[PDB]
């Protein structure tokens, strides 16, 4: 691609810095580019890869739920429908770029637990987003979605401290799939209750920074739950 | 809307 | 371009649907499209054309001031420097095309002061980005900037109320030309009290809704002065 | 930074 020319570490520094700047479209072609160089990422280079990726599928997210809220209402010219296609395709192109890049070749080279639950918590997330517009395929999307998540949970349980902010997030992502996608509320409650009892019941092992980095994501399983019961 | 894990 | 199959009425009818989306290219793609119809545009269309090239060049200005910023620190590898003229070359091609259009043939077509005043402000205003980023040639960035807002500010005093809302945008911008630009904050604080007194002797011909508009323009008038004196 | 005029 059009990265192929640029260092692995200029892409990485360009990505940071694309970051600082707020240019998120450049800071996932530059993390894309660094995938592209078939070497493994660092624990700071997949989070680059993720934030990058999560701003800008974020903003289409937005986006498209702001047209097809518009469209739904019309329906209760077809340039609604023309131009929510128009976001909702461009959602689906970058969602199948990062499963490209998670299958070609992350998660097959991914071995330690910390790598292979991000990749594939990672997977899940961008199925996701696709069953979010998606409509009737749907059901094999859906099910993409919850198998990677399976996957990334059993490992997660087997070779991390159930305070691991991995773990803790994969477990957070796969109630909201509950709730929101799969028609699951009392699997998604279930799940997050039982993930922030396991997680309460380990804080004490943790560090002050440590400590500080598993409550904060444990306040959203907690928020969740206020908000689905 | 439920929450998802942040940055 | 891409737009030429596009009906004039869908393009406006996407640009306002991006807005509401905060999809800001797209807006400005649809409202580039609709002037190249070639007919001219009315003062709402001339409005959706300015949002739409201020949200993206404003996203490229706050990006250009972040890694200018990195750029000067590390001078007191190649990679910020790089990024840096990545950014520059982009917003200052959005701003060509912004003057393009006005060239081609927005301003020569636009007789009435309203639509007059309005295009050579934002051909001044098109000039000053440019100018922001301009080294040394940063002079005839500069002394087409301020032919455009001369020439405007000429037509808005012949031809509009003090009041006017195009007219104290402009008065506002050519101020910010003087203080920021121009290296001439005298003159910029002069124009700011010279404008703002003569809009607080007019506020008493308008109705509550103009009055409101008027004053919340007036309003940054005033906060400048705050700043420069 | 001085204040332009907004939207
Ligand atoms: C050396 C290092 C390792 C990991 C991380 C990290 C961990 C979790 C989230 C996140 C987001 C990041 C970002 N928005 N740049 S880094 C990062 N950071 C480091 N510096
Ligand atoms: C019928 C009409 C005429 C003028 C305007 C207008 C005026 C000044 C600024 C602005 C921004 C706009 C936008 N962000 N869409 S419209 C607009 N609006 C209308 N509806
Ligand atoms: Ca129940
Ligand atoms: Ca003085
Ligand atoms: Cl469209
Ligand atoms: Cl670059």
């Amino acid at each position: 691609g059009a990265m192929g020319s640029m260092e692995r570490a200029s892409l990485i520094q360009k990505a940071k810095l694309a970051e600082q700047a707020e240019r998120y479209e450049d800071m996932a072609a530059f993390m894309k580019g660094a995938v592209e160089k078939g070497e493994e990422l660092s624990c700071e280079e997949r989070n680059l890869l993720s934030v990058a990726y999560k701003n800008v599928v974020g903003g289409q997210r937005a986006a498209w739920r702001v047209l097809s809220s518009i469209e739904q209402k019309s329906n209760e010219g077809p340039e609604v429908r023309e131009y929510r296609e128009k976001v909702e395709t461009e959602l689906q192109g970058v969602c199948d770029t990062v499963l490209g890049l998670l299958d070609s070749h992350l998660i097959k080279e991914a071995g330690d637990a910390e790598s292979r639950v991000f990749y594939l918590k990672m997977k899940g997330d961008y199925y996701r987003y696709l069953a979010e517009v998606a409509t009737g395929d749907k059901k094999r999307i859906i099910d993409s979605a919850r198998s990677a998540y399976q996957e990334a949970m059993d490992i997660s349980k087997k070779e991390m401290p159930p305070t691991n902010p991995i773990r803790l997030g994969l477990a957070l992502n796969f109630s909201v799939f509950h709730y929101e996608i799969a028609n699951s509320p009392e699997e998604a409650i279930s799940l997050a209750k039982t993930t922030f009892d396991e997680a309460m019941a380990d804080l004490h092992t943790l560090s002050e920074d440590s400590y500080k980095d598993s409550t904060l994501i444990m306040q959203l399983l907690r928020d969740n739950l206020t908000l689905w019961t | 809307r439920s929450l998802s894990e942040r940055l």
